[PDB]
DNA sequence: TTGTCTAA
DNA sequence: TTAGACAAT
């Protein structure tokens, strides 16, 4: 039972791009083929419109409660 | 080195002050194993072993089943080396000052002994007990820094 | 520059929940939605009577956009519909409020 | 103006500036004001943290004082069979002075607090 | 390696029980003497190597490491009296004010300090709900039966602040909310303020003790001046009578008057306490100074009790008696002056104390620790340019060899880094300065190739610090900044030969810029995260309008909304080759074909228009796959603008159906029209802000970028 | 104590012991931490 | 306006002097520039101005600069640091027996400052050079002082000051420096009609719209700074400069 | 220069 | 009910 909005929010992928671009960096597996680009940026966006990103968000409302969603099942505007 | 040799051969026997239990650790893991995360904490536990800290008291020598604990691993603010946590079969190793231990002799001369303990503590055994000039127990245990533990006795 | 200073330290932790309630920094709510209809003062601009025209034309390129809306979940008006033919119907036996 | 690496002051060791050479470029009162705005909290993390004096704090978490703690002298064993440990001499134990990541102007905030005899509790 | 990853919960500072510290210091100093003449510090010393260690090539006293890593180790200056605690002195004149000397009460009446604390205990829980039940409760007891027989509690209110503690068990977490900590304010102000007005003592019937606050200094009982030594013997046994409601009145620590009293003044460490010169009094600081006056009325306070143990204290005011309050008086008033500089106004031998480095705006809380100095930031003139986007800046060849970037090495960017490290940190493809596995870095040089190219074939089998190149963000800062978009970040582009930032004209509406010499601040995001948001969420594009209302405020000024209202004006007519010209002018790097039009007239010659420069401009710049937009409206040039003769009216014919005032772009191209400010300028309901309200952000970056582009050329 | 008049916050803040659990922009940024802001209000989490 | 201060400048201490290379004196101008005879001192040079939105760098407030213009002399100047050097109001130790001097025997003023410790005239400093040094009189120990200024500079001339007696010892000295100060990127211009515009972008000449008559222009002005601030005297300077340049004459 | 807080 | 006191631009 999870009731929040379906649509990812713009700060939902800016921090999901930002950790998933660090979790690109410092040698870590990519899951994508590439075209060979250097900037870690552009391959973690590749991944979002992939929907390959694995990340579950606790997005935390005020009680001290969470829901897990899903990045995978997130909708991107 | 650091043999497993079949749970170490089964030394805790008597004679022998180690005890083996579970445990619960927080490994600070790199994103580099992502994927494949097995050999990722068993390499890093082969990188953190014979040395002394808290949650693994005095010392260890050996782990097996290595399990992870919970679902969901913790990734931080701005760090990204994401922290693991761990529940295991240990098998460490008290020292336990006041016991008596074994010795296998290496490099020995009139100044100093030295003797090994389960052939990977480098304790140097002081050769003169004051008795005369023409010639064990534990009093002090400390560990040495680039992953090696010393007996002083 | 002083006035302005203490209107933004009085106001620093009126983030929106995602419950959209805007509440303060401890949990205090102080309206339960924003601007007391929810939506945003950047994405209202198309919104006016004025520019319905122009979200009358240009279909199909925001159809591109976003499909949601069709043939995909989540889209389901019953329980909102339901609400406003009630909320019509009232007004049409009981129309002096 | 341009600054990287550059000299800090021996009190809160966050670049120096002061109307001079060698100065570090501030950042400000409306731009953590704007910034927050926006909703970028890392790039205020980054700017206001991360660039400008971050210190690494000792903490005992059953008491909770940035002053308690208090590492030892090396041993006189000439690098060999040597501890260097903490103790918190409020618990006088060898136990749970954990490390976090406060700001060294935070820091002399705690130990300028303790002048005007101020201790802060940190819940860690 | 080993980084702190335990975070924090909640903070809360309350006060020090005086055995606590004797057990945090190190040395008790008593000597006036900072340094030696050689620039040693001084033994046993306010600035000793058993303090904070204050030089980095003495380690301290007490650990064995040097001035980097040490924690920072404190003192105490021991006093030979008492004297008062200055944070809570204008309170402990308000408590004496109300209590008496024999008895070890208060005269305030029972019902009024039950109230309180029966209120108090409630709001530790939160309920909120209680706090008038309370007041309702003891008016309707005290109307049935009024009493002092009820000396420790009444029977309903003490159990009534029970039952609320009892429900709601764990209401200690409840109670962070605004209203609590307003009835908590409230209440104990309503107590400090109105309920304790000096007057005569009611249960037993005796004459109270008043005493009179003085100059913020002295305490003077009326039967005079009230020694902290006897103070003392009155807080203890007025406490020890009245602590079940004096610690719900003050929470603190248990709470003990020991924090009203100060026996010994602790120094924070020396390392935190800098050198300074070059002043009105040079080798001195000011929290150093104030404790070298309070140590040296402490040597004469031991010469005192030297001359007392059966001249040598003529400088204080009354040599003569061998009593001497006033030294005593002197004392606290350094302290005062340790702690303050408000509460004193007479001695002019003063520095400013930890009030003064803490309270006001150029102080820390809003000088050091609300807004700092960064690293990794530039500052340098702006000046106009165009040939850069809107999402885009031009940072001058001097910024680009010297504003370094950090890169780790994947198995993705080993070569781009490898020829970084090939340059040398002077020249621009890229450049480095690498750091290794542990904290030791390279820094590596430009004199030499040999040992560039040889840390270069080391670089996977280690990040760099590469220099900013031509996608990097930089963060872009003017002061003032009043406003959301008055900080913006803006793409990296590494310029030959400059020395001035260079900006498009559509950004500097925003940061409300002149061009004339306003500076501007360039932040450098160092980490990867802080590229992340500025990518997304800070970005030029992404931020077109205006907080205020949502109007645009990205668009182009002066010269392009003459030769919009010139080109796609009806009269122009472009040959092919000039068309062919024009677009690629408005283009630059497009990936894909260009996809031109038709000639308007294709006999006799082959001309195009000027509205079709546009349109192919338009077709050109709307992404691939998504169709063009549909439009219609009103430009800013009205129809009586264009009018030459005296119109005639012709029978059928309204004017406005063939007007150029209407702009009634079909599928992306102009088909009526002129265009103006009212359609990619500021104005809004334009083309521009329909391209933002339909395509996004970069496409309508790209559309003032590239009808800048073609407007010029 | 950061908006005005430190110090009779502070004193305000000892004499009545209040804590106040680090939920603000104002006091995020005191203390080294990420504030509730846009890009602070949910942490982040991996499965497995 | 940086223009011709002085003519004596080789007796005279200021700390700054603008000085403009090649001023002329303008052709259009009103009875009281000769009046008063301010030819003795002019301000600024003459310029080909075309009013042209022809580049894109020409908006709000800022202009076009030719660049071989820039680099055969147009409005070249320079600015004279001089720094009067006291060894007394400024370095007081001990005894006060401070002459300037080299000892024997010291590296940092090899071939740099003169046998007598004060620097070269038309020696250039940069960054980093040694400035002046002092020999203690007393105990033989020369001390030094560095170039601590971010421009480079031209040592113009020393002049050795002494006291107003006549029995000073040689401690007071004041270096005068000659600092090039060329018109650069972010230079403001002015006309004499009010009209402020920031130097933009130095413009090679071939790209510049040369006339029919084979004139290249001087200084690109934009058409966007008239309709707000209406200077039509502007104009009419423009259409006298062109008329007086044409036929010799100096219009009033 | 306000505007509330404190003391007579 | 009204004068000193305290902080901010
Ligand atoms: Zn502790
Ligand atoms: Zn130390
Ligand atoms: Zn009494």
């Amino acid at each position: 039972k999870r009731i929040t909005t379906p649509y990812m929010t713009k700060y939902e992928r800016a921090r999901v791009l930002g950790t998933r671009a660090l979790q690109i960096a410092m040698c870590a597996p990519v899951m994508v083929e590439l075209e060979g680009e250097t900037d870690p940026l552009l391959i973690a966006m590749k991944e979002l419109k992939a929907r390959k990103i694995p990340i579950i968000i606790r997005r935390y409302l005020p009680d001290g409660s969470y829901e897990d969603w899903g990045v995978d099942e997130l909708i991107i505007t | 080195l650091p043999t497993y040799a079949a749970a170490c051969a089964l030394v805790n026997s008597r004679y022998s002050c180690l005890v083996a239990g579970p445990h619960q650790r927080h490994i600070a893991l790199s994103p580099r194993y992502l994927n494949r995360k097995r050999t990722g904490i068993r390499e890093q536990l082969d990188a953190e072993l014979l040395r002394y800290s808290e949650s693994l008291l005095g010392v260890p020598i050996a782990y097996d089943n290595i399990k992870v604990v919970g679902e969901l691993g913790d990734i931080y603010d701005d760090q990204g080396h994401i922290h693991l946590n761990i529940e295991a079969d240990f098998v460490i190793f008290c020292p336990e000052p006041g016991q008596k231990l074994m010795g296998i002799v290496n490099k020995v001369s009139s100044s100093h002994i030295g003797c090994l303990v389960h052939g990977c503590f480098n304790a140097s055994i002081p050769k003169p007990e004051q008795l005369s000039a023409e010639q064990f127990e534990v009093f002090r245990l400390d560990s040495d820094a680039a992953g090696v533990f010393c007996i002083r006795g | 520059g002083y006035l302005q200073r203490c209107i933004i330290k009085h106001l620093e932790g009126l983030v929106v929940q995602y419950d959209l309630t805007v509440r303060d920094s401890d949990g205090s709510v102080v309206q339960f939605l924003y601007g007391e209809d929810g939506l945003d003062i950047p994405k209202t601009q198309f919104l006016q009577p004025k520019q319905f025209p122009f979200l009358a034309s240009n279909y199909e390129v925001i159809m591109k956009s976003q499909h949601l809306h069709e043939v995909l979940s989540r889209a389901d008006p019953k329980k909102a519909l339901h609400h406003f033919r009630a909320i019509k119907k009232w007004q049409s036996k009981h129309p002096n409020t | 103006q341009v600054r990287t690496t550059g000299a800090r002051d021996r009190v809160t060791n966050q670049p120096i500036g002061g109307r001079n050479v060698q100065g570090g470029i501030r950042f400000g009162e409306m731009e953590r004001d704007a910034l927050l705005a926006h909703g970028t909290s890392f790039l205020l993390h980054d700017r206001l943290f991360n660039c400008s004096d971050r210190s690494v704090a000792h903490v005992c978490v059953k008491c909770g004082s940035l002053l308690s703690p208090l590492l030892e002298k090396p041993p006189p064993s000439w690098s060999a069979m040597r501890n260097r440990k903490y103790n918190c001499t409020l618990c006088s134990r060898s136990d749970t002075i954990d490390t976090v990541s406060v700001p060294y102007v935070f820091r002399y905030f705690v130990a300028e607090l303790a002048a005007m005899n101020i201790k802060v509790k940190l819940d860690v | 390696k080993n980084m702190p990853w335990r975070r924090l919960q909640g903070i809360s500072f309350g006060m020090y029980s005086a055995e606590e510290l004797k057990k945090l210091s190190v040395k008790s100093i008593t000597n006036p003497r900072y340094l030696d003449s050689l620039g040693n510090p001084s033994a046993n010393g306010l600035y000793d190597l058993a303090l904070g260690p204050a030089d980095s090539k003495e380690v301290c006293s007490t650990c064995v490491q040097d001035f980097s890593n040490c924690s920072g180790h404190l003192g105490h200056i021991e006093l030979p009296l008492t004297v008062y605690n200055p944070l809570l002195f204008d309170k402990l004149y308000l408590l004496l004010r109300g209590s008496c000397l024999n008895c070890h009460m208060l005269t305030c009446p029972r019902a009024v300090i039950h109230l309180l604390l029966c209120q108090l205990r409630v709001l530790e829980v939160g309920a909120l709900q209680a706090v008038y039940e309370l007041e309702r409760i003891l008016n309707r007891f005290l109307e049935e039966n009024p009493d002092p027989s009820a000396s420790e509690i009444r029977e309903e209110l003490e159990q009534y602040t029970t039952e609320i503690v009892q429900n709601n068990l764990l209401g200690s977490q409840g109670a962070h909310v605004k209203n609590v900590c307003e009835s908590k304010s409230k209440l104990i102000a309503l107590f400090w303020k109105a309920h304790m007005n000096a007057k005569r003592c009611p249960h037993c019937k005796t004459g109270r003790s008043v005493v009179r606050k003085e100059h913020n200094s002295k305490l003077t009982i009326t039967f005079g001046y009230l020694t902290p030594t006897s103070a003392r013997e009155h807080l203890s046994a007025l406490w020890k009578n009245e602590g079940f409601f004096l610690n719900y009145l003050f929470s603190g620590m248990r709470f003990n008057p020991s924090v009203f009293f100060l026996d010994f003044l602790v120094v924070p460490p020396s390392r935190y306490r800098p050198v300074s010169r070059l002043g009105d009094q040079m080798f001195t600081n000011g929290q150093t100074v104030n404790l070298q006056a309070v140590m040296k009325d402490v040597v004469l306070i031991r010469k005192l009790l030297a001359l007392m143990a059966q001249f040598l204290s003529t400088l204080p005011g009354q040599s003569l008696i061998d009593k001497l309050y006033n030294i005593w008086i002197r004392l606290q008033s350094h302290v005062n002056i340790v702690f303050d500089s408000e509460m004193d106004k007479l001695m002019m031998d003063k520095y400013p104390g930890i009030r003064q480095i803490l309270e006001k705006k150029e102080g820390l809380f809003r000088k050091h620790m609300m807004g700092k100095r960064v690293d990794y930031a530039a500052r340098s003139v702006i000046c106009p340019d165009m040939y850069i986007n809107t999402n885009e800046i031009g940072i001058p060849m001097v910024f680009a060899t010297k504003l370094t970037y950090p890169q780790p090495v994947t198995p993705w960017n080993v070569q781009e880094l490898r020829q970084a490290v090939i340059n040398g940190p002077n020249v621009h493809p890229g450049a480095s300065m690498v750091i290794n596995e542990d904290g030791s870095r390279t820094a590596l040089s430009a004199v030499d190739m040999t040992q560039r190219e040889a840390v270069a074939k080391q670089l996977l089998t280690k990040i760099v610090c590469r220099h900013v190149k031509n996608g990097d963000i930089l963060l872009l800062n003017r002061q003032p900044t009043l406003h959301r978009p008055s900080i913006q970040a803006h793409r990296a582009r590494i310029l030959p030969e400059e020395k001035v930032l260079r900006l498009h004209y559509a950004n500097c509406k925003a940061y409300n810029a002149d061009f004339d010499g306003d500076e501007m601040n360039a932040h450098f995001p160092q980490s990867e995260l802080g590229r992340a948001e500025a990518y997304v969420l800070a970005c030029t594009d992404q931020q077109y309008l205006v907080p205020k209302d949502g109007q645009p405020l990205a668009g182009l000024i002066q010269d392009h909304m003459v030769s919009g209202a010139s080109m796609t004006t009806r009269g122009c007519f472009f040959t092919r080759e000039h068309y062919m010209e024009l677009v690629y002018r408005g283009l630059t790097d497009k990936v894909g074909r260009v996809k031109l039009l038709s000639p308007s007239i294709l006999k006799p010659f082959p001309l195009w228009t000027g509205k079709q420069v546009v349109s192919t401009l338009l077709i050109n710049i709307i992404p691939e796959d998504h169709i063009p937009l549909n439009l219609s409206g009103k430009a800013k040039i009205t129809g009586k603008a264009w009018v030459k003769e005296t119109p005639r009216s012709v029978p059928g014919f309204n004017p406005d159906s063939m007007c150029e005032s209407q702009v009634i772009i079909r599928e992306g191209e102009l088909l009526c029209g002129v265009l103006d400010k009212a359609h990619y300028g500021s104005s809004a309901y334009g083309l521009v802000h329909c391209c933002y309200e339909i395509y996004g952000g970069e496409t309508s970056g790209k559309v003032l970028t590239c009808l800048a582009r073609l407007f010029t050329a | 104590m950061t908006f005005e008049t430190s110090f009779q916050f502070l004193k305000q803040a000892t004499m009545l012991g209040s804590h106040d659990e680090l939920r603000s922009p104002s006091a995020c940024l005191v203390v080294g931490k990420v504030v509730r802001g846009g890009t602070g209000l949910f942490e982040l989490k991996q499965p497995l | 306006t940086m223009g011709f201060p002085l003519l004596t400048y080789q007796d005279r201490s200021d700390n700054k002097l603008y000085r403009l290379q090649t001023p002329q004196s303008p052709l259009v101008r009103p009875s009281m520039y000769d009046y008063y005879d301010m030819d003795n001192y002019p301000i600024g040079t003459n310029a080909i101005v075309a009013v042209i939105s022809y580049t894109g760098y020409d908006m709000e407030d800022a202009m076009i600069v030719n660049k071989a213009s820039w680099e055969r002399g147009f409005a070249h100047g320079s600015v004279y640091k001089s720094e009067f050097i006291d060894l007394s109001e400024k370095i007081k130790q001990g005894d006060s027996s401070l002459v300037f001097g080299i000892k024997p025997g010291d590296p940092r003023v090899l071939q740099k400052l003169d046998d007598d410790g004060l620097p070269f005239i038309g020696a250039k400093l940069q960054y980093g050079d040694p400035y002046y040094s002092y020999l203690n009189l007393n105990t033989g120990e020369s001390f030094v002082m560095y170039y601590k200024s971010k421009e480079n500079c031209v040592v113009d001339n020393i002049k050795v000051c002494s006291n107003d007696t006549g029995s000073g010892k040689f401690k007071c000295v004041c270096i005068t420096m000659r600092v090039p100060r060329n018109p650069t990127i972010g230079d403001k211009f002015a006309s004499r009609h009010g009209q402020k515009g920031i130097l933009s972008r130095l413009w090679p000449a071939e790209d510049m719209p040369f006339t029919e008559s084979g004139m290249v222009p001087d200084i690109l002005f934009n058409p966007h700074g008239f309709p707000s601030r209406m200077t039509i005297g502007m104009l009419i300077e423009s259409m006298a400069g062109k008329s007086a340049a044409l036929h010799g004459l100096c219009h009033d």
